[PDB]
């Protein structure tokens, strides 16, 4: 809750009022760096080494004004997923991995400040929300997994005393999580296709400039930011991936533990509810989102493929 | 007329003015009215046919350079698409008869008469919206390609009858389609009748090649209301059967109320089988002339430059050609969506405070509604957001590589 | 003989009087008559193999060019099909055996004998029009093979074969003629029939099932609770043994026939793809139409269709068996007892699972299938010409 | 010692005796003994990785042309794959031996002892036969190995100091493996050591890689196995509940024989999943090295002329890459199947004809072994069959386009 806290007080979900206004509040200093770039090319007299590292800033300061509001238009879907995840906690390794996260990106951040005031403005506001959206959604995860855990093992109880009142318990707890799911793709559908289509045009735009770069035409120049910005992108896609794909294995759990040998001893009310959780939870968890991507590393190794692919072509139309 | 045809009738009184080959959906049925009506649509079938002879004509017999090919392949195939819907309307109306005729007798049960009529006011809006968006879209097409033939130089590249490797550029008169005429079409009223003739059969193939997407898209539309409906009455269905402080008036009602779930799941079921049905050559169709037409355009993309008229010509083509696809497969989408979610809405509604008969039904609707709705294309491919979007990356991946290689 | 031996009884008749090694479904069971079939099948056998060694011994010492290595190639790949599949029926004959034999004893029930009498029927005709239609196709190409040799110091033979005597004058250019002729009729001739067999195959299941989506609605309606008696039950408990025995027997049919045609069907694909990525090479280099561009196109679209004739019959099987779900959902369940619910519920649970052939597990025999090919050869052709 | 330890024992044995770092299933368990396994694990680990540094800094060091550093890539990229393994298996022993230890105190019910048997004695057979295979295929891999280096010349290009572009071929020793070596290697006492180091290296890395993929193998050979039981013994469990002309013994008998249904299908999933959590990384990173294998020798593929020492050295190494990688995926492919065809076996018993606790355990069996049992390695993929396909057609069109370009 380091930073879960954090995402409260600046989504507007507790007593915060200036601070909610402090976001919006930088909405405003990005939108001022990003309209002052975009009049460098076009106004401005530069060489290529400026408007392609202002292209990087343009493009980054994009993704930045792209996740204020764009963060903020769920506003009540994250309260009411928030006051859901509340009652139970995340599991450890979750905590560890956010932990992990948040000092690496705060610690990150610093190397690029010190690497060489007045452009640093923009370089510690983008490091924290590529943290914030890498954290909400482990932490978010991690509370689903947790009430997970807590209906098989209200399952597994239940197959011990033929309680139809505590089978009637877990069947809502397995309601409750499966609307919590859907406002879970609700509000995250949008931040995965705006993360993965940024992976992919930073891939293609490192790619070229990587091929365009032994010449020599970039000494001292955009490496820094195709090396950093790639860096970031490849770490919170891969994230997003993996823990997408954690949820592909949730129903199993449930599917495994209501194949039990109790099940041949109870009143013939409880059989059918056992069928009927069993055909719901046949079907696994999956995070579909832009009616065409399914949010896993089955879709990490189809970008990498592709990503090969280009690279070979290259390579092989070069050489 | 009452039930489909009631809810598609501008989309019928459009097609049957446009000259399409429909008999039935009348009330005029004599026999002068209906031999002026099929000499009518037999004089529209005749003057397209004439002019897609004529266009196909300026294709080998005029053009000499691969350029030039290219450009005439793309007219031919991009007009090819109204060339076989229109014949596929004209030798295939009862299976549209068949389809429209699904939805006669149904009437909604009394408890759930409300809940009907709001889906069905919904999709009364839906198909509105669409239908206007098409007229639209074809009107503002029809003006463009009007507009567009007098911003460029009407000048062909004819090699020199002198020299060996040497060509000018001959006048040409200023056209919308670069056409051959049995008469000359230079000047005067030759010119006029000429342009009149191609304005008329742009407009008119336009016109055709979208109301078969818009007649298709509708289906799917109210396909997809129907589905929500079923969706959403179904808590207060399961609701019914609770055992609150059974008599037979329950009992009874609940079994009513469940078999008419059922008999309308089913109409929906075989209403989607009949679209695929239906609609299965026409898509294959569709998509086969629409491979080559994006490959010939991505290749003609790859030599754009600057602002011209070339590159205007290449962006229509290629957003015309991406949006016809994507209009049908974002419907296909949104069907399969919705067929799939009806599990997650059975499940979701309080059936485990229900009779047996209620949670049997539950496992049943639960069991069966688990492999979505999907109106294959000719059983050769899936038509959803995942054909769009392949089709998509085919092309910019095509597109990256003849940029690569040239 | 009845049954599925009476169905298919002119495609087994023409498979075994066309040389293939068949030891049943003969009348004539002899000390002799198997001696005469034996030394006919063998000498069938080795007039092929004679001439397929022939055409690739001629090919690779006669070819100089990359074009005429190609060309060789096209012809022994074309040719190879055949010959793999003269071998397997010849050897797994016991496969085949078996799937025949899967329907020799069924009997159907009282209620549903018209039904049943319908659907074999449809069957029936279906299998021979399918045969009809073979029968055509191979007969025209047959011909062709003859009448596009006329148009081209090489002898014009339809195949460009090495012998060891002389083949430009006298009666060896007619013995030549007449061998070659024969060698191509019997070839195409084995290659289609195994193709017609392993289609009827799939479409009588297809029959089946159709039949039995049939049978199902009124299934319930005789369970109707409508104002059981003993009788009543007794005859819905059997009715409902019965669809499940015809259920089972429709899935080991599948099954059956998906061992007996797997790595044959493998086999086939696999020389498909090599041919069929040379035939795209060769396609590139046309000059207009002449003898070489006719070859092509015929090349080209006997390959197409060899693979799409079982392709789409496997797809629509594919996809039908999946329909048995949703007849259970048209019959009314709700009107039937807690027994007929029961079984509705099982027969669905069956059912979401679509009966899929399988070519020895590499791949699914359908539509998506011959989409895939056709894909795969048509961006090579196109990747070809522009790189050239 | 019983159970699956007793039934992989020569493989555990082979482990034990190959160098790799294991502590358990010793019998000699003493403060000398297990220090002595130490010091020649630990020596093993230290010769092993000393060769893969000399095999890599030979390679950086010495290669100037592109066709040598390929050659140099794909042999030290070959031998990572045993590097990984090594050390997978060296860090991972925990997972292994709780993948071993689960069918520990398993025993059979008296019905179906003789299934038990059957299944036992087949599983055997299958995982003898397995490992008598990889055997003979590692120590022919060896022996060619040694052959191959005897039929060449051998020589290595080298830059001329004299002139300013041009290169000659100087003299090399003969040796199994091109590598650098602080001593004279040149010829002699240091040549007879270095190709006796050589040799001992390319079978104790061979030897490593393949007892885990037998390993891996025999596992999912006996969960198949297991699951044939399964399936066959469903005829006698259904009908042993068969109400024709129950008494209190056979109902507790058929109870019984049901709870040992369901613990054992039980036991088969834990198992399938323990296999998936312990043999998933390294599936993973044996399919990343392999894939850039495959893409290095496609590339070196096309520069076979006739045939001679490169043409047998390059399909050498595809074979054994695509055997590596087959070896694995037919028996994934293989469990997959036999998990999904257990839902077909269960209907296919005679369920009707029996009582209604019959029908209900059709009725879940037939819901839960819908979902076919899939080992994934890292979740990345599903170990099958299709992925087998999928590599050896990206792998044949990227030669196809690399050898038309060319
Ligand atoms: C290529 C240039 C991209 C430039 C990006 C720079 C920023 C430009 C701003 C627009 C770009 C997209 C921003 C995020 C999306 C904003 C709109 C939105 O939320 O749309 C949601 C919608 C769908 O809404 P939804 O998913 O929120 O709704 C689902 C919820 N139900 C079902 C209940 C309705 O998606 C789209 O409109 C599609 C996005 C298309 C554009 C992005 C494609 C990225 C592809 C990258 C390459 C992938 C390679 C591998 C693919 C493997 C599989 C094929
Ligand atoms: C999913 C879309 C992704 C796009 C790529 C997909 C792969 C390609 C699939 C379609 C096949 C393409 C056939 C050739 C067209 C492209 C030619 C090209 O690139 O060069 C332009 C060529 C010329 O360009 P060029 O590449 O020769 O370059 C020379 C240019 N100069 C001389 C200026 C230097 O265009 C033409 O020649 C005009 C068109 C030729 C006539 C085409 C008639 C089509 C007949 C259809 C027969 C059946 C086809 C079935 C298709 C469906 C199969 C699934
Ligand atoms: C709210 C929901 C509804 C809204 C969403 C859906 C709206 C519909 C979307 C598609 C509408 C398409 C309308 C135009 C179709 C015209 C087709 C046609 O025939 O055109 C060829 C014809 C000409 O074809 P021609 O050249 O063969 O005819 C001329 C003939 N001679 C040579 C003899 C004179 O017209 C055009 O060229 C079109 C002109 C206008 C094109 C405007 C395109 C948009 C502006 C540029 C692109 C900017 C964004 C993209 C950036 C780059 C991306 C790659
Ligand atoms: C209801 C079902 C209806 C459909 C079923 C019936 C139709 C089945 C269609 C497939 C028929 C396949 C068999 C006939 C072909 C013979 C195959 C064969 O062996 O040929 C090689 C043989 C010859 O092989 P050869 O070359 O080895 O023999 C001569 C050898 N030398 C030269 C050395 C002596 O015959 C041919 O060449 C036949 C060619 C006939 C082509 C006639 C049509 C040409 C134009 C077609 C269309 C062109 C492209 C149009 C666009 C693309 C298509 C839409
Ligand atoms: C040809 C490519 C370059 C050479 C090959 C590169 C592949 C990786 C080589 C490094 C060795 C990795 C294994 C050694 C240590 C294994 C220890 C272990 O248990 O690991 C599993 C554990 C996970 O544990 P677990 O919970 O999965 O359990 C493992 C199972 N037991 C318990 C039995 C051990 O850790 C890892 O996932 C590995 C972490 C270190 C990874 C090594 C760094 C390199 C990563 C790849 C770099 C290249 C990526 C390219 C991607 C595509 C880009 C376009
Ligand atoms: C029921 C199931 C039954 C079993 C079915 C499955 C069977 C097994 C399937 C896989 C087969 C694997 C076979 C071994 C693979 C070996 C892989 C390997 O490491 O290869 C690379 C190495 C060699 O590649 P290299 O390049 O690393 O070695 C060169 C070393 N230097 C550079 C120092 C010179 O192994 C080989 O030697 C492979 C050669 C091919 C094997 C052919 C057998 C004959 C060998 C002697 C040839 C002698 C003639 C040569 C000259 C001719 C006259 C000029």
């Amino acid at each position: 809750i380091d930073t879960i806290n954090m995402f409260l007080q600046m989504t507007g979900c507790t007593d915060s009022k200036a601070m909610l206004y402090l976001t919006y509040f930088e909405f405003l200093i990005t939108f001022y760096y990003l309209i002052a770039t975009y009049a460098s090319i076009v106004h401005f007299e530069q060489s290529v080494t400026i408007q392609l590292f202002a292209l990087l800033c343009m493009l980054i300061e994009c993704v930045i004004l792209l996740n204020i509001t764009f963060r903020l238009y769920h506003k009540n879907h994250i309260r009411e997923m928030h006051q859901y995840s509340r009652r139970l906690g995340i599991p450890d390794s979750y905590r560890s991995v956010i932990n992990v996260i948040t000092k690496y990106h705060l610690i990150a951040s610093n190397i690029f400040v010190v690497f060489p005031l007045v452009y640093a403005i923009s370089v510690y506001i983008a490091h924290v929300e590529l943290c914030f959206i890498n954290t909400t959604f482990i932490y978010y995860v991690g509370v689903l997994k947790h009430r997970l855990e807590t209906i098989v093992q209200t399952i597994g109880e239940a197959f011990a005393d033929n309680d139809e009142q505590k089978f009637k318990y877990a069947i809502i707890q397995h309601q409750k999580l499966l609307s919590y799911f859907n406002t879970m793709k609700i509000v995250f559908s949008k931040p995965i296709l705006l993360s993965m289509s940024f992976n992919a045009i930073y891939f293609g735009l490192t790619t070229s400039f990587v091929i365009q770069a032994i010449r020599g035409y970039i000494n001292q120049a955009i490496l820094s930011i195709c090396i950093a910005s790639s860096a970031a992108a490849v770490i919170n896609i891969t994230i997003y991936t993996f823990y997408g794909s954690e949820l592909m294995d949730l129903h199993d759990k449930i599917l495994h533990v209501l194949f039990d040998n109790a099940f041949f001893y109870v009143s013939k009310s409880f059989k059918s509810s056992i069928l009927i959780m069993m055909t719901r939870v046949t079907i696994p968890l999956k995070f579909t989102v832009g009616y065409i991507f399914t949010i896993n590393l089955n879709l990490l190794l189809k970008i990498l493929k592709m990503s090969y692919t280009v690279l070979n072509v290259l390579l092989s139309s070069e050489t | 007329k009452d039930g489909l045809i009631k809810d598609l009738w501008p989309n019928i009184r459009l097609i049957q003015l446009s000259g399409l080959f429909i008999s039935e959906y009348y009330d005029d049925y004599s026999g002068l009215a209906v031999l002026f009506r099929k000499i009518y649509s037999w004089i529209t079938a005749i003057i397209i046919y004439s002019q897609f002879i004529f266009i196909v004509i300026f294709m080998v017999t005029k053009s000499n350079d691969s350029d030039q090919l290219a450009a005439g392949v793309v007219t031919t195939l991009f007009f090819t698409h109204s060339m076989i819907k229109f014949v596929y309307f004209s030798t295939g109306t009862k299976s549209f008869y068949r389809t429209l005729s699904c939805w006669n007798n149904t009437s909604p049960h009394p408890l759930f008469a409300e809940s009907h009529s709001r889906f069905h006011a919904k999709s009364l809006s839906r198909m509105r919206q669409l239908l206007i968006i098409v007229s639209i879209v074809t009107i503002f097409t029809t003006i463009s390609w009007t507009t567009i033939t007098f911003f460029g130089e009407s000048v062909w590249k004819v090699p020199d009858p002198e020299t060996f490797n040497q060509t000018m550029y001959v006048p040409v008169p200023r056209l919308m389609l670069h056409s051959w005429y049995p008469w000359d079409s230079g000047h005067g009223l030759g010119y006029i009748v000429a342009f009149v003739l191609q304005f008329y059969w742009v407009f008119i193939t336009l016109s055709h090649s979208n109301l078969m997407e818009l007649l298709f898209s509708s289906f799917l539309v109210h396909a997809c209301e129907q589905l929500q409906h079923l969706k959403e009455i179904l808590n207060p269905l399961i609701e019914l059967s609770a055992t609150l402080d059974l008599t037979s008036n329950q009992e009874v009602l609940v079994r009513s109320a469940i078999k008419y779930w059922v008999e309308r799941h089913k109409h929906v079921v075989k209403y989607v089988s009949l679209i695929t049905e239906c609609y299965g050559s026409a898509l294959l169709f569709h998509m086969l002339v629409s491979t080559v037409i994006l490959t010939i355009l991505a290749y003609q993309a790859t030599k754009i430059n600057g602002v011209n008229v070339f590159a205007f010509s290449t962006i229509g083509y290629l957003m015309y050609s991406f949006a016809q696809i994507f209009m049908f497969c974002i419907h296909g989408n949104e069907l399969i969506e919705e067929s799939s979610s009806v599990m997650e809405a059975a499940y979701g509604c309080h059936w485990y405070d229900g009779s047996e008969e209620a949670k049997t039904f539950v496992q049943i609707v639960c069991q069966q509604c688990q492999k979505p709705l999907i109106v294959s294309g000719a059983k050769f491919f899936n038509v959803s957001l995942d054909l769009f979007a392949s089709v998509l990356g085919a092309v910019v991946t095509y597109f990256m590589v003849l940029v690569q290689l040239k």
